[PDB]
């Protein structure tokens, strides 16, 4: 009611409401899904256009040859954090001539985003990320939150209407491990489809896919490179 | 460090089938004076890597202090990642080039050995940031005296065993005690295998002085 | 190195060698020592080639921004004083530059000599480099503001030729330009071994 | 007293053609009168169309290539495309003048493909003055290689000759012939000859032995 | 009002922000720590909100040095930050004095960093309490807890979080000063299973760590063969 | 300058001359080159008096603050490490040779030498200064492990007497000190108490 | 929640950033259209007196010989961002010796909006130019959000103009026809008689640089209306 206009203020119940409100900005972006097998990690997004006669907003970003992100929230925070990640990875290749692990990148991201939660005169980062990568420990899927917290995940969906995708993924986790790439991408696409209305469906225009693995750098498939992955989806009735 | 004060002489290195071996004397000379005679110039870096250095011993202690904390901080995270020997090699090349570029160098020349993922590693870094990789190294007067012996064997038999490599190392140290003046007949040997880093104690070479009876001969 | 430039009735001529040298060794004989700063300005190279190129490209970067902000092409005097005040902030640090700025503006044909020491002079005749003294003579006996265009071309060509004949660090080709009111125009690139034949017999 | 430079030998060469580009080098690394190693090539692949050679002080050779590799990734991030040979050359020209008062003691040669498939060779000084050429040598034997290239590629001081364009099979034999002779009079030219050929199909590598003396 | 800044007093000398920061620790899951005769043992009630999170996410036991461990309760980002500060303190200590930092000293150095956030208008207090634990041959076993206010006291047994009362009421029954670490593991798991409520929140994971003779002054996660052998005892002692 | 330190089972022994020169003029002939850093930790001082005095004062400050805020007696390794950091961080500006000797409950009697460049190494006996060159052989031929306090005092006095007899920049008075759990004893040898050795006449 | 850019709404919103969007509708309307032959830009000037020289109203400007901008919103923000774009296009030339793409100019100009200066920029821009990838049209918003567009209208009557472009646009057009369509749409959202001083118009073709039309070229298209 009146412990809300600042992030340096606790409430009598032990809560900071500006952080809880920044977490509500992830629910305003379009839905993204992330999932991993034992060999590959996949991100599929659903892109959104402002005007019908324009291009769709880009949802997946390249960070290095072994890490990539999909974003839901404010665009500016995502563009700042991506440029942070890229330089933190270049700084690791310069010194050690090795790729930076993903745990050590998301730890840095959390350490970075923790400051606006505690010092006044700066806004909390109102962006959530799903981070797919591959290092010497296998594939990884990481969620990052405006609360400066981060999780290691088997799969996750964030954004508007993402509970449907989460419910889908929660009952197919037992298959993702021994799935090949086609089946894994198809599970991702079906979980994403569960976030749409019954009117709409997936299309070349509004679907982007990001894949990384042992013998595969982080590639992005946007418009016509997606149509191999769509062919195979059962035409669901309602 | 613009001039060295207490110095260490040559360090050797040679690969073999399934590991690397490094050797170095236990002396720190203050000019032409043998002042400290039981100092260890070989370092116990993590179980995949070891390090030996020639030159200013204080700078070697500084690097011993920094790398130790790096490795500790790596261990504290507990996530299945560790610095390979190549990473330590790159980090040292950077650390010495950056000091060279400020004209406050680190007056060292060192030999990095390691074993990770089935392949062996042997590396070199100088005061200036000159680094390379070879199956055989020798710093200081080792480059003139010993390296000819290592290379001649590694062109007739590029793949060695632990035993032959140890014999070759001890022969090279026997020559260095003869023809180098800042040397000492008490040295250490360190080895890497899948078992890890195993350092040996103060070792001595037996020397022959039969040519001294050749005045009229 | 040898460069020359004179302004007359029909604009400014610019000529130059094509040789580079590191002591006694001849590294390059295909060097473009006349720097096309803009479509309406020309430079020269003498001293530090890396200094000549870098700071004149930086001059171009400011000339274009001037034209965008003000919607008017910069003057030659302004273009020269920019470069002079830029290289004066590194006086004594060890830059070596000698370069002429050539161009046409609302005042007429312009020629300005700028040195890293800090000189900035306007004139009708200049030569820079080791072979400058061997070009000054020919270009002084042969000068006239009422010259014709082909005569000016021949004068510049022969002065560079006679400079290459004596000086050891000067040779290769002769790359000749012509500044006009419709911009500049490249004229020729003539090997000295060719002109040797025609100017001998 | 502490001098921050040292000459680690090195020799590099590049030739351009109408559909290809070669960049070659020796593999010896030296220190005064001694030899560090006999496997240390001076050639580095940057992109699918571009190759660079580096010779001189080896610490700067290692630093500068990493800087270039880190700038390529930033270009690709910001512009969503890989760089061209001329853009890399003009960028290196600024990276080198960044150290105008403490230079990179490095002699550089870039070799790749133009934007219509033609060859391209860019040669640099330690302070960034660059020059597109057809062929250039660099390093310790640069004084020894360029006359024979001027003769057998530029057709200089040769009258009534067939000005035939240089094909790849001829260029490779020529490249081997010049190092075979520079290993006989230059003491820094050493053990092996690496040759990186650049074509529309990709980048190859070839190793050829030289005398170990 | 009088409860909007940590630079502000009330008419009775209270700073309500620092108390509201403790209210956040009271609403977090429970961690305990018990000082034995030859070591220290940490136990945490680790809640799994979703089945999509891997086993190993949101680790609430931290290694701050090769002889010191740390367990936290409250806001987790704050805890990760304070762990990062506790690490550079011990790092600089070895860099300047050349030996492992004691825990009475590390506790003071972190307590002061935490207390500094209770004085200013531009920052809030930290929202996490935490325990530190170490073992040395000279200094022996040690266990300190640090609160948001910046207070630091030694302990033989301690708890932080929701079921603080319920857990200390079980820890006082223990004769911890007689026992070893492998026997106190059973008790640590038993208490965590007693205080956990399955209806108030969903399933949970048990997370344990050690420091003592049996690890040679090395803070370690408990092996699996012992954690399961203690989780079993916890189940079989719930017949009560 | 001629400084010296020896360890025995209970504790340590220290020794030093008393001369401070300015070229060839003896500015102070009763100098005290032994310096208490703490109750049971001492410094034997060689090199530039200014630099070393300042370093000693600073390390005394540091170790006092450290020991009070810990509320336990400090180690010898700690003081030696502070000396090392100061002598290495400012090695281009200091001419400072140091020996740190004292007693600590954890490890007992200890000796640490910190030469000019700022390296640190523990020793059984440490000698430093300008006269050590003339006794490096004597101390090697006479040292034996298992010496008590009085034998170590004798050893340290006999060595410094020789170093003072040969070195021009060393002489005057042998200032000794023994450190242990009980306390700190201090002696001053002068005149006939300084050992005499045969000077050849033929 | 409404005032301050460091304050979230309970629903996670930044009302000051939206009120920066609302400052664009107070500016006159501008239109940009892609075509494989080139790009067009067409604007209203909103002359307030016959005494003011309308050439001093810079609503279309040259960023380089291959990129031209059209703006709507606050004048000061526009001056700042146009200077940024001009400087970046030439730093790129200095370093790499090539032409920056419209996507990268837009990317670099949008990065200043990502800086809380203490206020969001109250200006939206259309970037029309020609690249290796052909003619391209982009649109930058106060949020620093940028996207490729085939046809876009900004400013006061952006809604109706966009609701007309979606009918008159197809991906086969010519440039002379798109120029006609843009002015036909512009005619319908003005209570002033369209004339050769109330509008500017520019084009950027592949084999030709940025070119602002003249009174002659303008009247010779106003006549066929």
């Amino acid at each position: 009611n009146q412990y809300d206009n600042d992030v340096t203020v606790w409430s009598p119940q032990g809560r900071i409401h500006q952080i809880e409100y920044a977490m509500e900005a992830v629910k305003q972006g379009s839905a993204t899904v992330g999932l991993k097998s034992k060999t590959h990690a996949v991100l599929v997004a659903l892109k959104r256009a402002q005007s019908e006669l324009a291009a769709h907003q880009k949802k997946i970003l390249h960070v290095d040859n072994h890490i990539g992100i999909s974003i839901a929230g404010l665009t500016a925070d995502a563009r700042l954090l991506c440029n942070f990640m890229r330089q933190e990875c270049l700084d690791s290749r310069f010194v050690f001539d090795r790729p930076l692990p993903v745990s050590r990148l998301v730890s840095l991201i959390g350490s970075k985003t923790q400051i606006p939660t505690q010092r006044y005169g700066r806004r909390p980062y109102g962006v959530g990320l799903l981070i797919a990568g591959y290092d010497d420990m296998g594939p990884h899927i990481f969620q990052t939150c405006p609360s400066a917290n981060y999780f290691d995940c088997r799969a996750m969906s964030i954004g508007a209407r993402s509970q449907s995708a989460r419910t889908y993924l929660e009952r197919h986790m037992s298959e993702f491990m021994e799935c090949n790439l086609n089946e894994l991408v198809k599970h991702g696409l079906r979980a994403l489809r569960e976030t749409l209305p019954a009117e709409q469906d997936l299309t070349t225009k509004n679907v982007s896919i990001g894949i990384v693995g042992k013998d595969l750098e982080f590639t992005i498939y946007d418009d016509d490179d997606v149509s191999p992955f769509l062919e195979g989806l059962e035409e669901r009735p309602q | 460090t613009q001039n060295p004060m207490v110095t260490g002489t040559s360090v050797l290195g040679v690969k073999f089938e399934g590991g690397v071996v490094i050797a170095a004397d236990m002396l720190g000379s203050y000019g032409s004076l043998a002042r400290f005679r039981n100092i260890s110039r070989i370092m116990r870096v993590n179980n995949s890597t070891m390090l030996g250095a020639s030159g200013d011993y204080a700078d070697f202690q500084y690097l011993k202090q920094v790398l130790g904390q790096m490795v500790i901080d790596e261990e504290l995270l507990g996530d299945g990642h560790s610095y390979s020997p190549r990473a330590i090699h790159s980090w040292l090349t950077r650390a010495m080039y950056s000091r060279r570029s400020k004209m406050n160098p680190l007056w060292n020349t060192m030999v990095i050995g390691g074993y990770a993922d089935g392949e062996s590693f042997l590396g070199y870094v100088d005061m200036l940031g000159v680094a390379y990789e070879a199956p055989s190294l020798a710093t200081g007067y080792g480059a003139y005296l010993a390296q000819p012996l290592l290379r001649e064997v590694l062109e007739k038999q590029p793949v060695l065993s632990q035993t032959e490599a140890r014999d070759l190392v001890e022969r090279c140290m026997r020559v260095l005690y003869y023809r180098d003046a800042r040397s000492y007949n008490r040295f250490q040997i360190a080895t890497v295998t899948e078992k890890g880093v195993e350092i040996e104690g103060p070792l001595s070479t037996e020397t022959n002085w039969d040519i001294a009876h050749m005045i009229s001969g | 190195t040898t460069t020359l430039a004179f302004k007359f009735r029909h604009g400014v001529i610019v000529a130059a060698d094509s040789r580079a040298t590191a002591g006694a060794y001849i590294a390059s004989q295909t060097v473009k020592k006349v720097i096309e700063i803009n479509p309406y300005l020309l430079g020269t190279m003498a001293g530090g080639a890396a200094d000549c190129s870098f700071w004149e490209r930086l001059l171009a970067r400011q000339c274009r921004i001037y034209e965008l902000r003000n919607k008017e092409r910069i003057s030659v005097a302004a273009a020269s004083k920019l470069l002079a005040n830029m290289v004066y902030q590194y006086k004594g640090m060890g830059l070596s530059m000698g370069t002429m700025i050539c161009g046409w503006d609302k005042r007429g044909p312009g020629l300005y000599y700028v040195d890293s020491e800090g000189n900035r002079i306007s004139g009708a005749t200049f030569s820079v480099g080791s072979g400058s003294v061997y070009a000054y003579g020919v270009m002084d006996r042969g000068y006239s503001y009422d010259l014709e265009v082909e005569q000016a071309y021949d004068l510049a060509r022969r002065a560079i030729y006679q400079a290459t004949y004596r000086d050891a660090y000067s040779g290769g080709a002769v790359n000749l330009y012509h500044v006009r009111e419709d911009g500049w125009i490249r004229v020729s690139s003539d090997n000295v071994a060719d002109l040797h034949e025609k100017y001998s017999g | 007293r502490f001098s921050p430079y040292v000459f680690n030998g090195g020799t590099i060469l590049a030739i351009a053609g109408e559909d290809f580009a070669i960049v070659a080098s020796d593999t010896r690394l030296s220190e005064g009168f001694s030899i560090h190693t006999r496997d240390s090539p001076k050639c580095y692949k940057l992109t699918d169309k571009t190759v660079i050679g580096c010779s001189g002080f080896h610490g700067d050779c290692l630093t500068l290539t990493k800087i270039i590799e880190a700038r390529l990734k930033m270009y690709k991030h910001s512009n969503n495309k890989a760089m061209t040979t001329g853009a890399i050359a003009a960028m290196l020209s600024t990276i080198l003048y960044s150290r105008r008062f403490f230079p990179y003691y490095v002699y550089n040669i870039i070799g790749g493909l133009d934007e219509e498939g033609k060859g391209a060779v860019y040669s640099f000084d330690p302070v960034g003055s660059y020059q597109r050429d057809s062929f250039k040598a660099g390093g310790s034997a640069s004084a020894m290689l360029q006359p024979l290239l001027d003769n057998q590629v530029g057709f200089k001081n040769m009258q009534n000759v067939e000005h035939v364009p240089l094909s790849l099979d001829r260029a490779m034999r020529l490249v081997k012939d010049v190092f075979i002779s520079a290993a006989e009079r230059d003491v820094y030219t050493g053990d092996a000859l690496r040759i990186c050929i650049v074509t529309k199909e990709g980048i190859r590598e070839e190793t050829v032995s030289l005398r170990k003396d | 009002g009088y409860d909007l800044s940590a630079s502000t007093f009330s008419p009775d000398g209270r700073v309500f922000q620092v108390e509201y920061a403790m209210k956040a620790v009271e609403n977090s899951s429970t961690a305990i720590g018990i000082r034995c005769k030859d070591g220290v043992v940490f136990g945490v009630e680790k809640l799994v909100l979703s089945k999509l999170y891997e086993e190993g996410s949101n680790k609430r036991l931290f290694n701050v040095d090769r002889h010191v461990g740390m367990a936290v309760a409250g806001l987790l980002a704050d805890a990760r930050s304070l762990a990062d500060i506790a690490r550079e303190e011990a790092s600089n200590f070895r860099s300047n004095f050349g030996y492992n930092i004691p825990l009475k000293h590390l506790a003071d150095r972190v307590a002061m960093y935490v207390h500094a956030y209770t004085l200013y208008s531009a920052v809030r207090p930290f929202g996490c309490s935490f325990m530190l634990g170490s073992y040395s041959v000279n200094d022996g076993a040690q266990l300190y807890m640090i609160d948001p206010s910046g207070v630091s006291y030694g302990y033989w047994g301690c708890a932080i979080g929701k079921a603080r009362q319920a857990a200390k009421t079980e820890i006082e029954k223990l004769q911890m000063k007689e026992m070893t670490c492998r026997d106190i593991v059973k008790e640590v798991a038993k208490i965590i299973y007693i205080v956990h409520d399955e209806v108030k929140d969903k399933a949970f994971e048990l997370e344990l760590s050690w420091v003592g003779e049996l690890t040679n002054g090395r803070h370690e996660i408990v092996p699996k063969d012992i954690r399961e052998e203690a989780e079993k005892y916890a189940k079989e002692s719930l017949k009560e | 300058t001629t400084i010296m330190a020896v360890q025995f089972d209970g504790g340590v022994v220290l020794g030093a001359d008393s001369r401070t020169t300015t070229g060839s003029y003896i500015a102070n002939r009763v100098t005290d080159k032994l310096t208490p850093i703490h109750d049971r930790i001492f410094c034997c001082r060689s090199g530039s008096a200014a630099d070393t005095q300042a370093v000693a004062d600073a390390v005394t400050y540091q170790l006092g603050f450290h020991s009070i805020e810990l509320n336990e007696p400090p180690l010898v390794h700690t003081a030696a490490s502070l000396f090392k950091e100061m002598c290495y961080r400012y090695r281009e500006d200091l001419m400072a040779g140091i020996i740190i000797a004292g007693w600590d409950p954890q490890e007992g009697g200890q000796v640490y030498s910190v030469p000019m460049g700022g390296m640190m190494v523990r020793q059984s006996f440490a000698i430093g200064g300008s006269g050590s060159s003339y006794i490096y052989g004597y101390v090697d031929a006479t040292y034996r492990e298992g010496m008590t306090k009085e034998e170590c005092l004798q050893f340290t006095a006999n060595a410094l007497a020789l170093a003072m007899e040969r070195d021009g920049s060393s002489g005057g008075v042998i200032r000794l000190a023994a450190i242990a759990e009980s306390g700190v004893e201090r002696q001053v040898l002068l005149g006939d108490q300084i050992p005499k050795f045969a000077v050849a006449t033929l | 929640y409404d005032r301050g850019v460091n304050t979230f709404s309970p629903e996670g919103r930044l009302f000051q950033v939206e009120y920066a969007i609302e400052a664009i509708k107070l500016g006159s309307t501008a239109i940009g259209i892609q075509t494989s032959e080139g790009v067009c830009l067409a604007v209203e000037k909103r002359i307030t007196s016959p005494l003011m020289e309308p050439s001093s109203i810079e609503k279309i400007v040259e960023i380089d010989a291959h990129i031209g901008c059209a703006m709507s919103g606050l004048i000061a923000d526009a001056k700042t961002l146009i200077d940024k774009a001009r400087v970046e296009t030439q730093n790129h030339w200095f370093t790499y010796n090539e032409t920056m793409t419209v996507e990268s100019v837009t990317q670099a100009v949008s990065n200043l909006a990502l800086q809380f200066m203490s206020r969001p920029f109250g200006v939206a821009l259309l970037f029309g130019g020609v690249d290796e990838k052909g003619p391209q049209l982009f649109h930058m918003d106060p949020s620093g959000t940028f996207v490729q567009c085939d046809a876009r209208a900004i400013g006061s009557a952006s809604e109706g103009a966009q609701s007309s472009l979606q009918e008159v646009y197809h991906k086969s057009m010519t440039l002379k026809e798109a120029i006609k369509s843009s002015l036909i749409i512009l005619k319908q959202v003005m209570e002033e008689k369209l004339n050769a001083t109330n509008i500017e118009l520019a084009t950027v073709q592949p084999g030709q640089n940025f070119h602002m039309f003249t009174k002659e070229e303008l009247e010779e298209v106003i006549k066929d209306i």
